[PDB]
RNA sequence: CGAGUGGCUUGCUACCUCGAUGUCGGUUCCCUCCAUCCUGCCCGUGCAGAAGCGGGCAAGGGUGAGGUUGUUCGCCUAUUAAAGGAGGUCGUGAGCUGGGUUUAGACCGUCGUGAGACAGGUCGGCUGCUAUCUACUGGGUGUGUAGGUGUCUGACAAGAACGACCGUAUAGUACGAGAGGAACUACGGUUGGUGGCCACUGGUGUACCGGUUGUUCGAGAGAGCACGUGCCGGGUAGCCACGCCACACGGGGUAAGAGCUGAACGCAUCUAAGCUCGAAACCCACUUGGAAAAGAGACACCGCCGAGGUCCCGCGUACAAGACGCGGUCGAUAGACUCGGGGUGUGCGCGUCGAGGUAACGAGACGUUAAGCCCACGAGCACUAACAGACCAA
RNA sequence: GGUCUUAAGGUAGCGUAGUACCUUGCCGCAUCAGUAGCGGCUUGCAUGAAUGGAUUAACCAGAGCUUCACUGUCCCAACGUUGGGCCCGGUGAACUGUACAUUCCAGUGCGGAGUCUGGAGACACCCAGGGGGAAGCGAAGACCCUAUGGA
RNA sequence: GCGAAAGCCAAGGCCUGUCGGGAGCAACCAACGUUAGGGAAUUCGGCAAGUUAGUCCCGUACCUUCGGAAGAAGGGAUGCC
RNA sequence: GUGGAAGUCUGUUAGAGUUGGUGUCCUACAAUACCCUCUCGUGAUCUAUGUGUAGGGGUGAAAGGCCCAUCGAGUCCGGCA
């Protein structure tokens, strides 16, 4: 009588496109809760790994027993804050309103700006806090970049630039909190804004597949029985019914797959170390070596190896943060064999 | 632990625990040691197995 | 139920023979259902360690030929997953029948059990020879 | 008995197509309706409890698997929260299938003088096309906004991004003579869906290594062919799923409903004015897209003889063209070499052993030898190759 | 009914049949479940003796069913090989074409509209795709009736 | 080797079953390989694929027109020196 | 034991046939083709060459089958505008 089922695919990830930017762009920051602080910062993804642990929850019936965890070994050498943007409230939304830069650049990140020769840190400045005098400052982020130079493994140089946003008690503060970051050098560090145990969102640009059916695309089914041997295999019956005349875009199609963005919810960060405690043995394969600032993740994480991906505290939490858990047995048994 | 099949130390978080007819446990730390022995052949005479070495 | 504090990968279907491992006069069995599981469209029904089943009486006693029982997996040959992540895999699948209470049938059971059956069905566990 | 609504069925009508709008059933894949089977919130009860019975709001999501039958229908099983119904040319044959209806061959029964018939039954009996337009999925080139780099904003658009169950405690408790037997709340798990990933288990791996049958290069050594590997054993990377990770709560407004204050109507009344609450549904939240949003945006910096871009060169975290991304001596982008890490599994040769044989000869065994061989990875290393240079630009 | 039509009035068998409308007949075997198959029963709508009946070993690209074995048929798909496919050089057709044509949701009309009416949406050009629509293309419908047609 | 069978190789013939170059070479298709656990649930139907296999020894049911059924089935062996 | 009968078996010997795939093709390589699958294969066998039967006539182990891509009455021209 035709028995039901669900669609093939979700309908919430399209249009399946490739990505306008190989950098992540988060849309939805964490709320201002406790004292001010960046609410970002990202990492160029190594390789795969298990590390031994000690059943945390203290609601397994299993508590502090033996538990290998798979894990996502990401290399987060500090960043740098290179400038406080800030945004003010119109009846359009939200729109910039200036800048504020340092003068200590990185000997390399002219290879993506057009590195500032005069600019006015004060008047700017002064231009803010009046907005904020009047009640039209909207949030303030700071223009962040990374040092793809201190990762070896990776290739690249030319810095991936990018914002991330500050917010704290009040706005005063975080304003202040986000100008003396800047002032400096706007050298910061994964330890500086996250810690052990807690749970972080990891935005990346998954990895990209090319033209593909729709089968592999939207988890349709390959021709069956005697229909497999007909001379249709992977392709669907029909594109859409008689009326209406025309084909919908709800109906699975050839397309675009990978590379596309997706902000995977929820992922506890076990241990955040430097040094070569998490590389392999022959080496991270199609990376390479690991040793210096790191994080590992619990699960999978968007893109493959050397993609950028960024952290954010999660917004949407559903567990309790178990901080530092106990790390007793991280492996380095090669990937190959 | 230690592999019953070829005796070397096998790498936590990895393996598996194979169960007999009879109940004996044989722990492998590879799928090539698995199918080594579905064969017939005893550690002894493979020489790059340990139990040899 | 409870959990079987092991991942599971079903070695089982709607219609597959497997082994009566008890004293109960039962040799064969073949699956029939699976408690509290319900499927999607075209996908068959899939059994795997510690699960409720429902079975038909393939082999055995002209008495216990054709009966309608309910059982309980107890060994199979797909690999099921611990917590330290070894594998386990039986050298066949089998079940042992069982009544309303969930109280084995059978006096005796046959061959291994592995650990994680114990805490579900603890009454067919304590009658239990091997555990691994 | 009386009034009606829908257009699934059936019938009537003969407007539409006979220079053809491909049948029934099924399949697949997509949107929908509500007259709701489950799930959420309610009401009544012949509502103690548990379990039901009848009604109300409600279309978010679900609504599965099999046995006989071409069947639709329907009959039967075991599961299930439940295994609801209907529309889209009785959705879908320039998608499949062709079991039935309905060609030609043939048999049976019935009818017939007969040719032959049947709204009887049975066996066999074909599925054409290189997409022009439109439509949608993805991908590029231009123009407009009117120099470039980077970072943004968000008009709007998409989502089911989540649905449901079992179990533990609450509890053998409330209630009940008893039997039996709840809930709020807190936890843990499974299942369906969804998105991503490959440490782990599994698949592949006509890269690779080994065993061996036939035959040919005289033997040996080493090799070719045996369908795109002879067969067999093992199998790296990668790609994968049968593997692993992640997928709320809470607000705001309401429906059915429960109420408040309250008049018309001194009283009473949840409604008329007003107010409090209340659904898995609606709005936010959250994920994805999105300056071509013509109101064609905002910021910062560089530049208008020069900022920046194209071709070029070495390559991919990208890839059907196009596009995207990185590097280019101020260098580790690729190759070579060497290590590292891996796959095989002990090389040729020679020494010894070797059932035997007058001898020739001799399959094989051991040692030499974790050997020989091999790598789609990593590192070291400028040795080679990233050189020369051309073009556009306010 | 305990003979009348029309000469006789179904004997052996066979039987729910490739014949049985009723029909998925009833009972059993078998299965979790069997409009199937087989056996029995059988008043056979409307079986039956050379219009041959029954029975039967052997044979069969003949028709239906069951079990063991076997397996990607399926659960539920993956990865691989070879030829295409895609980009370049060369060669180079056909189908089809009233016109206009970037449509979509409704409506309306000879009652099934890209072209009417009302709205919505739409910058142009191009590559690739699987075919929703053009009641797509192909064949002056084999189906039905009509003709003081044909064989 | 049973063989005018396979398969590999002569003698002889041919590179004219007559367009080419490039991309780890995507989707899709055509021939095909392998697929864990399950094993006809697929389907009108096991359609398609697969399974078995050559020779020798042991052994062989019902039924039968005494010819057959039968290679029934079932069991073991197979190399090289 | 000998003997070696047979519209006998196995069988891609050669040759003959055409079961399923409803595969490939379906403006083809082809106005009936390719591939795998399958049947016979000492006889009512297959085949070449020659030769006979002619249109309401042949020929037909009968399908209204065949008689030069033409058959429930061939083809050509004529009757015919
Ligand atoms: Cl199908
Ligand atoms: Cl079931
Ligand atoms: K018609
Ligand atoms: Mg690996
Ligand atoms: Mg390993
Ligand atoms: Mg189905
Ligand atoms: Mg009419
Ligand atoms: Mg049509
Ligand atoms: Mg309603
Ligand atoms: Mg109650
Ligand atoms: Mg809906
Ligand atoms: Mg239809
Ligand atoms: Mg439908
Ligand atoms: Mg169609
Ligand atoms: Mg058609
Ligand atoms: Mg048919
Ligand atoms: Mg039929
Ligand atoms: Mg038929
Ligand atoms: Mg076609
Ligand atoms: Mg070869
Ligand atoms: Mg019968
Ligand atoms: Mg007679
Ligand atoms: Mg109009
Ligand atoms: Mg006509
Ligand atoms: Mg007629
Ligand atoms: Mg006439
Ligand atoms: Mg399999
Ligand atoms: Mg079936
Ligand atoms: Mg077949
Ligand atoms: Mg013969
Ligand atoms: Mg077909
Ligand atoms: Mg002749
Ligand atoms: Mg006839
Ligand atoms: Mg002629
Ligand atoms: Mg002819
Ligand atoms: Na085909
Ligand atoms: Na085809
Ligand atoms: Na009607
Ligand atoms: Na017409
Ligand atoms: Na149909
Ligand atoms: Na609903
Ligand atoms: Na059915
Ligand atoms: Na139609
Ligand atoms: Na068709
Ligand atoms: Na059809
Ligand atoms: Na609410
Ligand atoms: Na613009
Ligand atoms: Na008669
Ligand atoms: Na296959
Ligand atoms: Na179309
Ligand atoms: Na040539
Ligand atoms: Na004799
Ligand atoms: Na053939
Ligand atoms: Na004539
Ligand atoms: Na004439």
């Amino acid at each position: 009588p035709q028995p039901s089922r669900p669609r093939k695919g979700s309908l919430g990830f399209g249009p399946r496109k490739r990505s306008t930017s190989e950098t992540p762009r988060f849309n939805s920051w964490p709320s201002d809760d406790g004292q001010p602080g960046v609410q970002g910062f990202a990492g160029y993804k190594a390789g795969m790994t298990h590390v031994v642990l000690v059943n945390d929850e203290p609601n397994s019936p299993r508590e502090g027993m033996e538990e290998t965890v798979p894990v996502t070994v990401i290399e987060t050498p500090p960043m740098r804050a290179v400038a406080l943007r800030a945004y003010e409230d119109t009846p359009y939304g939200q729109r910039p309103l200036t800048e504020v830069w340092t003068d200590e650049f990185h000997s390399e990140l002219d290879r993506t700006l057009d590195v500032p020769e005069d600019h006015d840190p004060d008047a700017a400045e002064e231009q803010i806090r009046d907005a904020h005098e009047a009640g039209d400052l909207g949030d303030l982020r700071l223009i962040t970049h990374t040092v793809p130079d201190a990762v070896p493994s990776v290739p690249k140089k030319k810095p991936d630039v990018m914002e991330t946003r500050v917010g704290g008690g009040s706005v005063s503060d975080r304003l202040d909190h986000a100008l003396d970051i800047v002032e400096d050098g706007g050298e910061h560090a994964m330890n500086d804004i996250f810690r052990a145990g807690e749970y972080a969102d990891v935005a990346g640009v998954t990895k990209g597949k090319g033209t593909q059916g729709p089968v592999k695309r939207w988890g349709v089914q390959k021709r069956k029985g005697k229909h497999a041997r007909q001379g249709w295999r992977r392709r669907i019956g029909n594109l859409g019914p008689w009326n209406p005349s025309r084909v919908r875009s709800t109906v699975p199609q050839q397309g675009q797959t990978g590379y596309h963005q997706r902000t995977e919810l929820n992922k506890r960060l076990i241990d955040i170390g430097e040094g070569d405690e998490p590389t392999v043995d022959g080496g991270f394969v199609n990376y390479g070596e690991v040793d210096g600032p790191y994080t590992l993740v619990k699960g999978s994480v968007p893109g493959p190896d050397k993609r950028l991906v960024r952290f954010r505290p999660a917004v949407r939490p559903n567990d309790q943060p178990r901080l530092d858990p106990e790390v007793r047995y991280v492996s380095n048994e090669s990937n190959q064999g | 632990r230690e592999c019953d099949y070829c005796g070397t130390d096998i790498e936590p978080g990895t393996g598996t625990m194979f169960v007999h007819k009879d109940g004996a446990t044989t722990h492998f730390c590879s799928s090539k040691c698995e199918n080594n022995a579905d064969l017939g052949r005893e550690a002894r005479n493979l020489e790059w197995t340990d139990t040899a070495r | 139920m409870e959990a079987l504090g092991a991942d599971v990968t079903q070695g089982l279907e709607k219609g597959s023979l497997i082994t009566c491992a008890d004293n109960t006069g039962a040799r064969e069995l073949k699956v029939i259902s699976v408690h509290g599981y319900s499927g999607t469209k075209n996908r068959l029904p899939k059994a795997g360690l510690g699960d409720k089943i429902t079975v038909s009486v393939t082999k055995g006693t002209p008495e216990m030929r054709r009966q309608v029982l309910e059982a309980v997996v107890v060994r199979q040959r797909k690999p099921i997953r611990r917590p330290d992540g070894t594998r386990v895999k039986f050298e066949d699948n089998a079940a042992v029948i069982v009544d309303e209470n969930e109280d084995p049938r059978g006096t005796e059971l046959k061959g291994p059990i592995a650990r994680e059956v114990a805490q579900r069905f603890g009454s067919v566990a304590s009658a239990a020879t091997m555990i691994v």
